[PDB]
């Protein structure tokens, strides 16, 4: 199935495939964490888990959520250093767009620019294609909430319910089963579904100190991170 | 085989092998610990004497990055000195550009990005030094950060690097460092380094201690000689 | 326990091998082998044995019963410098 | 063994091999010794020649009136580094108008030699510099290596068969703290004579000497004026 | 099975340089002797066919009015070194207005021997070190001086040198016929005797060439008129 | 900006790229050349006419300048660039020192270029061997031969290409003073040497002669027939 | 930094370029597509399929307008398509700046093919993995063209690409002619796309583009549903 | 030892046949394509048995043809991979120059791709003579045409000179092919003589496909 | 980095260099082209390959390209490199005209293109051009001319030549039947028709499967014509009837 240096760099194998890129997809799973994103009628929610195995480590600096812009938020999975570098590039690109065009940048253009930047690594034979994923949420005028996803191969898309990480398949299956019912979506319902998805996929029944939640809505488009108290409030309201 | 010769080849299971080899190069360094107090941090390094010819004070492993920032290194000395130089130049550049002393959350990030830039391409090799940055400011308290050669930096309440890192952190966790001022911490640091590295492994060694915090009004410097004398005099009592 | 190494003969080895391999033939009384040793810098004992046999064959070729120095010169100029596209020593001195 | 053909490749044990081979290369040169007293720094070198009809190779180089060096390895890289040292010291003398302290110079050499050990298709420098100097803090002895890792020492000896000299220097360390040049040089020569077979020792044609002091400029002695120093040595015990 | 141009050996050696060192055992032999009277240089030619023009090939070529050079090994690439030495001596004369010493020329030309490289440079010299061995003779302020250079870049002063394919035998014979109170005539006679003893073809007045330099006159090259006089009385 | 070593030293001390180039030369067409007191004659063989060629576009003898000519053996792709560079350099020498270029100067220039071209980065060595003939100023006819490693020489009579050893063996036993007494006798000597080589039956020879007076004089396939006939008749009469 | 500066595409002992063949093999596994022209305009039809209901089918598009009267569709790799689209847009812009006229179709095809060819000879790179279809309407006569990873191009009356392209070409052989209208062309395009389509064809799994002498545009899902009905 | 190399179809096996006819010793022939077996360790066994048979008879001649066929083509029927080829090679090298007393056996080898086989197999002391067979020259072309139509009832109209340069670089086998094909074509029409047009069509039939 | 290199410039032990050889083996397949001249006018004949039932047939030319007012050229091999080379020599001709204000002679243009083509076989480390092509033209220096190129770099003048897959048979038949200085632009067409009939396996010579281009001279025009499909058919049938008559004679 292989002949020559197709296993070591990015050139076509005889069947028409290339493996140096689909190796990154399984390099994603090295972190062992999962994140979920849900879009509602007028809001968008990002939820993830966090694990602190030792008491000596300072728990205030292990967040995977990042504020790309006052209106656009993101979550990362995979190797940490690559995710940090991609965050840096995204910040610079958004600021440059604001400088050049005089108005705020749409989320889809930002995702496209990032994917186009990432596509070069799988074209030349001297670089390594950065095994880290990408999820962005934002609010757009005349469109409402928007949730987009980007991958190391350069394939970006726009979803309604997404999961990234170890448990991607069954979480997507559960989300599909829930969304086929076609019920009305409000803020509390979206947050409850997002939390219960992870809760039933992992079967933990966790505490208000082991997850992180970010939310955006059309009342204050600023990206905000929920404080532990109100997270506990949703958690207890979920359990009747 | 051959998947572990370049730094641009993912192995079939999806991970990079050269960086792991750099890690294994680090694990043979001696030891270095650092813990933060109520109003500062304290570093501690045990330095082995290879032969009697060398002079005291040779090849210090406790570097002074900036006027209020200190560094402790472990690994290969040459790469450590290069990293110290690049961090020093970066800090001076920041002070010239903006106009005040750089915070840790920015300097540590910049050095981490520069280190991570050397793990993608096949024309350069990954670094081989793991190091710690410490500081104290009146408006921000005490700050401690640790950076590894793979390009990852975290914040800690107390950390150890070298051969017996886990053995040291075992007695590190027993301490209630959250409360006391770091005037009595020197004695316990001396005690915790004299309880490792059995005399069977090596004959003699020496202690190097740093100091920064509000006690010094922001300056970073070596401890006075008499204080270290008293500290080691106290630490010798573990023979009981 | 021991790792004896066999390397290509330097200069005395070449003259000594010539003397051993040519001491049982009908040759002229005043030939000097040191020059022949100087003419083949890096070579093995096998090529020297081949040199001797080929010089003898050149003498037999025409009619004579005793070889001369010209025969040895032609043998060296044919088995060392013309059969050089077919040697193993350039790639086995790196042991590959 | 494919982990042996470049300076970029990391071994499974985390040991690059090209640096180790350069450290192997530096051991092929002739032995040399260096040491310091309270107010002087003295280094001694043993020369070598191929045939009896050829002059002995020169080992001690003059860097500046307060800095001298001794080499071991291959001569081309040694000359390149010596030229760089000359240039840096002259530039410092020109700008700030003051001698360059030894420590800063050694740090500059260390930062310079580290660069080739990281790029692609670049080799390290094979040299064994021993640096002797005098400064505001007094005498100074330094040793470098091809791995861009300098050491600060009070007495050292490197080259081929340097171990016995190191043993002698180590067991006679304290006596260096009080004596003056007259017997300090004799101690250095006694150490150097230890690394030779039992046939030939010192005949004034194979030994060079270099001194720097508080009020004495860097001075080199070779083959004619060494006789005053060489006389007064007891015979090698049998 | 491929290694870079600069690569160290398990024992401390460089690969390209060792090969170049052993590749000069294919060239002609050449002998140089130094005496307080002057410096003598002699070399063979190794004519292959009767249709040669023996005057076309030459080994001894003068660098300046008082410095001569003899080359052995390959000959194609020694021209660059010779031209560099010429230009450098002329530049020193132009700037300082004097004649530069032999040792300075040798150490100035030896700096260029080991600059071959494959990465991070302009074309320069791609790989091969030079593959020539050079003998320098001259008369400077401290008398007559002879120097010998090596493809590794190491130069050293000698008193009697022989380089080429017949190096070791000529050196062994030369060690026992030399003293420090020679004259030029006996030096020339000894060099001729050695060359006759080791050379393959019969010696005559067209197979060899010789040069001598003295403090009095400048670099002088013998011709086919006075060359047979020193031969007939051998 | 392709920079990588092509020519390197073999462990026993040889540069295999240069030897491969020489062996590539050793399978070209044969070329021969001799000089007299006033006429210098050089010829080529193995024309192998396919009665469909335009002979003016395949000539292997080119005129560098008024008093110099050159014939090459090897692969023809690399010849014309060396031709062009030599023409430009020899014309450039005219704007400086006013005297015309001697044959020695241009031969040294070509040899130096060839040698330098085996030292740079990412360049394979040239693959041709050349004979340069000329009657320089003051009337001293001479010829030189250049090699792919960059070593030129001065000879009296040369043969390069396929089957050169036999031609050289024939020439070194036949080149005599009286054999060069007459112009037609020298041309007959060249024709005899070529005919004693690869078959080349009278219709596969192209010769050119300089008389140290004017430009090249390429001779049509008519005088060649007369010379061949006279040589054959003399050979028959001798037998 | 620096690249490699040596070609990764070389000649085999049998006189063939291997990498181009492997790129064509990768192209053959893409989504199917069809293209027809009949005397009045051109029709481009392509099939799209989201993996699950979670994907938003109105977020991205397959058919993309280079300018007011040029259309382009692809078959093969996904990410490589956008680079070519962007380059084509740039090239049209320089042409219009210089000549102050809309670019003719043939010139654009030639320039794009030149770029794609140049991308297989330079150093340290690998060729693109897509096959393109380009359509336009200039000076009355409609034009249709097809590119190739090797850089060559052809002019066609009817073309099928992607999976089972041989069956599509044979089917078009027995159906197409030289005198129809855009509506019948649409009908036969949907008919031939139904050969390898899914079980049920909805108004959102298919993208259709039409060019006439009024300009290029992409059909909205409503009329696509109208065309899907009353047929098959 | 003696080895013969050159381009294909130039007369190596023919010289071997002539030696076999003239000689008086027992003659053993084996092709290289059958030195590779389908199990493990069978190849060395076969080599050992071959030289044992050649040794135990008498003064003899061993002829091995197309050796390079073991290094060029690979077969899936081989149980091992490429290493058992190496084991067979090591066995052959031992048999040529082992430390046992060889006796009285002569070895002749022949191939047309000599730039691939192992240089340790051809060193002096194992193979001492190397003979190159070049392409035929036009004098030899005329001589070959004279040989191969010696007993053919050839008509007077034909001329060999025209056929000599029919192809620029034709080898020895093309001559025999052309002659035999012309003979067959004349045989079809129940004739005895051979005309020009027969040769003219025969060359097109044999050369231009 | 030196592990992944292919070394597309070095020599070989046997003297030759492989890449140009492999390119020449590649030019063996894929097409057939030939050229002939003996008097006023020179003709090129090409075998069309793309003969599928669905081709729009635009651009008025398949393989014949115009390079100047009086220069035309065919091509065989990979078509993309053909586009590159044709575009490359077009501006060479134009820049010569710009500098000298005189139509460029054919020989100089061919030599310039061959120099560019040879540049890739000595340094750079890139894959060579796998294209060989013909040239036909007229100039005041030597009247009418035909030339042939080569991926190796060399060239040469000719009187009648073929390049395609069956070039051997075409060359043999050409050298068997030709006359020097008599063939007008009436017999050359018949000769080319017969040669193509022999080389291609398909009989009856479908008129859509061949392409003919002729160059003739006028007072000041030097007209290049691509004769249409309305004149090939009677030429073919005339060849057929005369061949049948000649065979019936025997
Ligand atoms: N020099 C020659 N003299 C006579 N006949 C010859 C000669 N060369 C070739 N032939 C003819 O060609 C035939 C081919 O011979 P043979 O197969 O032995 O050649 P080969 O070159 O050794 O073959 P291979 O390389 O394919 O093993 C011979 O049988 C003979 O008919
Ligand atoms: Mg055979």
């Amino acid at each position: 199935s292989s002949a020559g240096f197709d296993r070591h760099i990015t050139i076509f194998s005889p069947e028409g495939r290339l493996y140096q890129v689909e190796y990154a997809f399984k390099a994603i799973n090295q972190g062992g964490l999962t994140s979920v994103a849900v879009r509602g009628k007028d809001c968008a929610v990002i939820v993830t888990q966090k694990k602190v195995p030792d008491k000596l480590l300072d728990s205030s600096t292990v967040t995977h959520l990042f504020k790309i812009t006052e209106n656009i938020g993101c979550v990362m999975t995979g190797m940490t250093a690559d995710s940090r570098s991609q965050v840096q590039r995204a910040r610079y690109e958004a600021a440059n767009w604001k400088y050049k065009y005089g108005y705020e940048i749409p989320v889809d253009m930002l995702c496209k620019r990032i994917a186009d930047i990432s596509q070069v690594y799988t074209q030349n034979a001297e670089m390594r294609p950065l095994g880290c994923c990408m999820i962005l949420i934002g609010i757009d005028e005349e469109q409402g909430p928007q949730v987009y996803k980007c991958d190391p191969a350069g394939y970006y898309c726009g979803f309604k319910a997404t999961a990234a990480g170890v448990k991607q398949t069954e979480s997507t299956s559960f989300l599909e089963k829930k969304v086929k019912k076609k019920f009305d979506w409000t803020f509390e319902q979206t947050v409850e579904t997002a939390i219960t998805c992870l809760s039933t996929v992992l079967s933990i029944d966790f505490k208000p100190s082991e997850i992180e939640v970010g939310v955006v809505t059309v009342e204050n488009p600023k990206f905000r991170i929920l404080t532990e108290a109100e997270i506990d409030a949703h958690l207890v309201a979920l359990a009747e | 085989t051959g998947y572990d010769l370049s730094a641009s080849t993912f192995s079939p299971d999806g991970r990079v092998f050269q960086v792991e080899y750099a890690m294994k190069a680090v694990e043979n360094s001696s030891t270095a610990i650092g813990i933060r107090c109520k109003d500062g941090v304290v570093f501690g390094v045990e330095k082995l004497v290879l032969s009697k010819l060398y002079e005291e004070g040779s090849n210090k492993r406790l570097f002074n990055v900036d006027r209020h920032v200190g560094m402790a290194v472990a690994g290969l000395l040459a790469d450590a000195r290069s990293l110290a130089d690049i961090a020093r130049e970066e800090a001076s550049n920041f002070r010239s550009n903006f106009g005040y002393n750089i915070p840790l959350k920015h300097l540590a990030d910049r050095v981490a990005m520069y280190v991570h830039a050397y793990t993608l391409y096949s024309a350069v090799r990954p670094f081989g030094c793991s190091f710690m940055l410490g500081s104290y400011s009146v408006n921000d308290g005490a700050q401690l950060y640790m950076i590894d050669p793979s390009g990852v930096s975290y914040g800690y309440w107390g950390c150890a690097i070298g051969k017996a890192r886990q053995a040291a952190k075992t007695e590190i966790e027993k301490l209630q460092m959250k409360e006391m001022t770091c005037r009595d911490i020197v004695k316990e640091v001396a005690k915790i380094i004299y309880i490792v590295h059995d005399e069977v492994k090596d004959k003699a060694f020496e202690l190097e201690l740093s100091w920064v915090g509000e006690l010094t009004n922001g300056r970073h410097e070596i401890v006075p000689k008499d204080i270290r004398e008293e500290a080691e005099k106290y630490a010798k009592e573990s023979l009981k | 326990d021991r790792k004896i190494e066999f390397s290509l003969p330097d200069l005395e080895g070449r003259t000594h091998i010539f003397k051993i391999h040519a001491r049982s033939m009908s040759v002229e009384r005043d030939i000097r082998f040191e020059l022949l040793a100087r003419l083949c810098p890096n070579s093995t004992g096998a090529e020297i044995r081949s040199v001797c046999t080929e010089a003898g064959m050149f003498a037999i070729r025409a009619r004579r019963k005793i070889a001369t120095e010209k025969d040895f010169l032609e043998a060296v100029n044919k088995v060392i410098k013309s059969y050089a596209k077919f040697s193993a020593t350039p790639r086995y001195m790196t042991y590959n | 063994n494919q982990y042996d053909n470049d300076v970029t490749v990391w071994s499974p044990q985390g040991r690059i091999h090209q640096i180790e081979y350069a450290m192997e290369a530096v051991k092929q040169g002739s032995a040399t010794v260096g040491l310091k007293s309270k107010t002087h720094a003295v280094l001694v070198a043993l020369k070598r020649a191929q045939s009896e009809l050829a002059a002995h190779q020169k080992k001690i180089l003059h860097v500046d009136n307060h800095i001298g060096i001794s080499i071991a390895g291959l001569t081309a890289d040694a000359r390149l580094l010596c030229n760089f040292m000359r240039q840096e010291c002259l530039d410092s003398r020109f700008v700030f108008d003051r001698p360059l302290p030894v420590s800063r110079l050694v740090s500059l050499i260390g930062s310079k030699t580290q660069i080739p050990t990281q790029r692609y298709g670049r080799r390290p420098y094979g040299v064994g510099l021993l640096i002797a100097g005098y400064d505001d803090m007094g005498p100074h002895i330094f040793q470098t290596c091809p791995s861009a890792n300098y050491f600060d020492c009070r007495a050292m000896s490197i080259g081929a068969r340097s171990q016995s000299a190191r043993t002698y220097l180590e067991r006679h360390m304290s006596e260096f703290m009080e004596c003056n040049l007259n017997e300090l040089v004799k101690h250095g020569l006694r150490a150097l004579r230890e690394t030779l077979p039992a046939e030939q020792d010192l005949t004034t044609k194979n030994v060079s000497i270099g001194i720097v002091g508080k009020d004495l400029e860097f001075t080199i002695y070779d083959d004619d004026d060494v006789s005053p120093f060489l006389e007064g040595l007891e015979e090698r015990p049998q | 099975y491929d290694r870079g141009v600069n690569t160290f050996s398990p024992e401390g050696r460089l690969f390209q340089v060792e090969y170049a060192i052993e590749a000069i055992k294919l060239g002609s032999t050449a002998i140089g002797i130094q005496t307080s009277e002057g410096v003598c240089l002699a070399v063979e030619k190794r004519i292959t066919s009767p249709l040669m023009e023996p005057s076309s090939i030459e080994k001894i070529v003068e660098i300046d009015a008082h410095i001569g050079c003899a080359m052995s090994g390959l000959i194609a690439d020694a021209k660059t070194l010779i031209d560099k030495a010429r230009v450098e001596t002329q530049n020193h004369w132009f700037t300082y207005n004097e004649t530069m010493t032999v040792e300075s020329v040798t150490q100035a030309v030896s700096n260029l021997a080991l600059q071959f490289g494959e990465e991070d440079a302009d074309p320069g010299a791609m790989s091969r070190p030079f593959g020539v061995a050079l003998l320098f003779g001259g008369v400077d302020e401290k008398g007559p001086q002879l120097f010998h250079m090596d493809p590794s870049g190491t130069f050293v002063q000698c008193d009697a040198r022989a380089i080429g394919s017949a190096s070791e035998g000529a050196q062994s014979s030369l060690q026992e016929v030399y003293h420090k109170s020679m004259t030029l005539k006996e030096a020339i006679k000894s060099s001729l005797i050695i060359l006759k003893q080791v050379m393959e073809e019969k010696l005559n007045a067209t197979n060899i060439e010789l040069a001598t330099v003295q403090p009095g006159q400048n670099f002088h090259m013998f011709t086919k008129e006075e060359l047979e006089e020193v031969i007939k009385d051998i | 900006s392709y920079d990588r070593a092509i020519t390197v030293f073999s462990p026993d001390g040889h540069l295999f790229q240069v030897e491969y180039a020489q062996e590539a030369v050793k399978k070209g067409s044969t070329a021969v050349g001799v000089r007299g007191r006033d006429i210098v004659v050089l010829g080529v063989e193995k024309k192998s006419v396919a009665k469909l060629q335009d002979e003016r576009t395949v000539r292997k003898i080119c005129a560098l300048d008024d008093n110099v000519c050159m014939a090459f053996a090897g692969l023809t792709a690399d010849a014309r660039i060396v031709i062009n560079r030599a023409r430009v350099e020899c014309q450039s020498h005219r704007l400086t020192v006013e005297d015309p270029v001697t044959v020695e100067y241009i031969t040294r220039y070509i040899a130096s270029l060839k040698q330098r071209y085996t030292q740079s980065n990412g360049r394979r060595p040239f693959g041709i061997s050349a004979l340069i003939v000329g009657f320089d100023f003051d009337g001293t006819p001479r010829l030189y031969q250049t090699d792919p490693s960059g070593t030129y020489h001065a000879w009296k009579a040369n043969a390069i290409g396929r089957g050169a050893k036999s031609v050289r063996e024939f020439l070194e036993k036949n080149y005599t003073d009286e054999a060069i007494e007459t112009d037609d006798l020298t041309i007959k000597l060249v024709i005899k040497a070529l005919l004693e080589v690869v078959q080349s039956g009278g219709k596969n020879i192209e010769l050119a002669v300089m008389r140290r007076d004017q430009s090249l004089k390429i001779l049509n396939p008519e005088e060649i027939e007369k010379y061949v006939a006279e040589i054959e008749k003399e050979k028959e009469e001798n037998e | 930094e620096r690249g490699y500066s040596f070609s990764l595409t070389t000649f085999s002992p049998s006189g063939k370029l291997v990498q181009i063949e492997y790129a064509l093999a990768a192209v053959a596994g893409g989504a199917p597509s069809v293209g027809i022209k009949a005397a009045n305009g051109v029709v481009l039809a392509t099939e799209k399929k989201q993996k699950s209901i979670l994907y938003d089918e109105r977020s991205v598009h397959k058919v993309e307008p280079i300018t007011k009267h040029i259309g382009l569709v692809y078959s093969g790799m996904g990410p490589d398509y956008r680079v070519l689209v962007h380059r084509a847009r740039k090239l049209a812009q320089q042409y219009y700046l210089v000549y102050q006229e809309p670019i003719p179709t043939a010139q654009l095809v030639q320039r794009v093919a030149s770029v794609m060819q140049e991308y297989t000879q330079s150093g340290g790179v690998r060729p693109f993995g897509v096959s393109l279809l380009i359509c336009g309407w200039n000076e009355g006569r409609p034009y249709l063209f097809q590119s190739d990873p090797s850089g060559a191009y052809f002019a066609w009356k009817a073309t099928a690409m992607g999976k089972n392209y041989v069956n599509g070409k044979t089917f078009l052989e027995k159906r197409y002619n030289e005198d129809l209208e855009l509506e019948d062309a649409i009908h036969t395009a949907i008919l031939t796309l139904k050969e390898s389509f899914e079980g049920q064809m909805t108004e959102d799994n298919i993208e259709v583009g039409i060019c006439n002498e009024a300009g290029f545009r992409r059909l909205t899902p409503t009329e696509v549903k109208d065309y899907l009905a009353a047929i098959a | 030892g003696v080895i013969l190399y050159g381009p294909p179809g130039t007369g190596k096996t023919l010289l071997a046949k002539a030696v076999a006819n003239q000689t008086s010793a027992t003659f053993l022939r084996v092709v290289g394509s059958e030195l590779i077996q389908k199990y493990l360790g069978d190849g060395p066994k076969l080599v050992r048995e071959l030289f044992r048979v050649a040794e135990e008879h008498a003064p003899s001649i061993v002829f091995i043809d197309e050796i390079d066929a073991i290094g060029t083509k690979r077969y899936d029927s081989n149980s091992g991979g490429e290493r058992e080829i190496q084991r067979t090679m090591l066995e052959l090298l031992n048999q040529l120059d082992g430390f046992d007393s060889r006796g009285d056996v002569k070895v002749i080898m022949a191939t047309n791709r000599i730039e691939t086989l192992d240089p340790a197999l051809i060193r002096p002391g194992r193979i001492d003579r190397k003979i190159e067979f070049p392409l035929p020259d036009e004098k030899t072309k005329k001589r070959i045409f004279q040989i191969h139509t010696s007993r053919m009832t050839l008509a007077d109209d034909v001329t060999l000179d025209d056929l000599i340069m029919a192809k620029d670089d034709l080898s020895g086998a093309d001559i025999k092919a052309i002659c035999t094909e012309a003979g067959l074509m004349a045989l079809r029409e129940r004739r005895m003589k051979v005309t020009n047009e027969d040769f003219k069509k025969s060359k097109e039939n044999v050369l231009y496909k | 980095s030196r592990r992944y290199d292919s070394r597309t410039t070095i020599f070989s032990p046997e003297g030759r260099l492989y890449q140009v050889e492999y390119a020449m083996e590649a030019i063996g397949h894929a097409g057939t082209c030939l050229g002939i001249l003996a008097n006023d006018g020179v003709l090129l004949a090409a075998e069309r390959r793309n003969i599928h039932k669905l081709l729009d047939e635009v651009f008025f030319s398949e393989k014949i390209y115009k390079l100047n007012e009086d220069m035309a050229c065919s091509v065989a091999g990979i078509t993309s490199d053909a586009n590159v080379l044709t575009n490359e020599l077009r501006l060479i001709a134009q820049r010569y005209l710009l500098q000298y204000q005189e139509p460029i002679p054919c020989e100089q243009l061919v030599t310039a293109l061959c120099d560019i083509k040879q540049a890739y076989t000595q340094f750079g480390g890139k894959r060579p051009f796998g294209v060989s092509l013909l040239y036909i033209g007229w100039d005041k220096h030597y009247g009418f001319q035909l030339y042939q190129s080569d991926p190796s770099g060399n060239y040469g003048g000719w009187k009648a030549t073929c390049i395609g897959n069956n070039s051997a048979a075409a060359v043999s038949m050409l050298k068997q039947d030709y006359k020097e200085g008599e063939m007008t632009l009436k017999s050359a067409l018949a000769l080319a028709i017969k040669v193509l009939n022999k080389t291609m396996d398909v009989s009856k010579l479908s008129a859509e499967k061949v392409e003919i281009a002729t160059l003739t001279r006028e007072n000041g025009k030097t007209v290049i014509r691509v004769l249409k499909q309305k004149e090939v058919e009677q030429l073919i049938k005339k060849h057929e009837e005369e061949e049948a008559k000649a065979e019936r004679e025997k």
